[PDB]
C-alpha cells in the first residue's frame, strides 16, 4: 500500500523541526575588525581661502 | 604744517595697519604647519580620508545554500 509520487516529488522546499540547536557563532567568525570613525562636522568655507603661496582670496 | 592732513597721515594708519595684516599670517603660517603635521605623517592610520584606497565591495556576495555542502 504505498503511493505513486508522480510529479510532487523532488521539489517545493519544506521546514522539518527544531531537533538540534543551531549553530549560531559560525565556522570560525573571529571578528569584524573595528571600523574607522568618521567626521560629520559643519561645512564651513575656508578660513582664509586656499592658503596656497600668497593668493588672498 | 599743510602738507600732511592734506596729503596722508602718521602712526593712527601706518600703525593698526601692520598690527592688522599681522593677524592674517599666524592663521596663514601655522595651518600650513598642520599640513606637514597631517598629510606627511598620517600615516599607518589612515583614518582621515586621504589615504583611503578601495579594496572590495561587500556587498555582492552571495548567501545561498549553494549546491555542495563543502566548498
Amino acid at each position: 500500500g504505498w503511493v505513486r509520487p508522480d510529479l510532487g516529488d523532488l521539489s517545493k522546499v519544506t521546514k522539518v523541526k527544531t531537533d538540534r540547536p543551531l549553530p549560531e557563532n559560525p565556522y570560525h567568525s573571529r571578528a569584524r575588525p573595528e571600523p574607522n570613525p568618521e567626521v560629520e562636522g559643519d561645512l564651513k568655507p575656508a578660513r582664509h581661502g586656499s592658503r596656497l603661496f600668497f593668493w588672498t582670496m | 604744517r599743510w602738507i600732511a592732513r592734506t596729503f596722508f597721515d602718521g602712526p593712527e594708519k601706518n600703525y593698526e595697519r601692520t598690527m592688522a595684516i599681522l593677524q592674517i599670517e599666524a592663521e596663514k603660517a601655522e595651518l600650513r604647519l598642520k599640513e606637514l603635521e597631517v598629510r606627511r605623517l598620517m600615516r599607518a592610520r589612515g583614518d582621515g580620508p586621504w589615504f583611503h584606497y578601495p579594496t572590495i565591495d561587500k556587498e555582492l556576495i552571495d548567501h545561498s545554500p549553494k549546491a555542495t555542502p563543502d566548498n
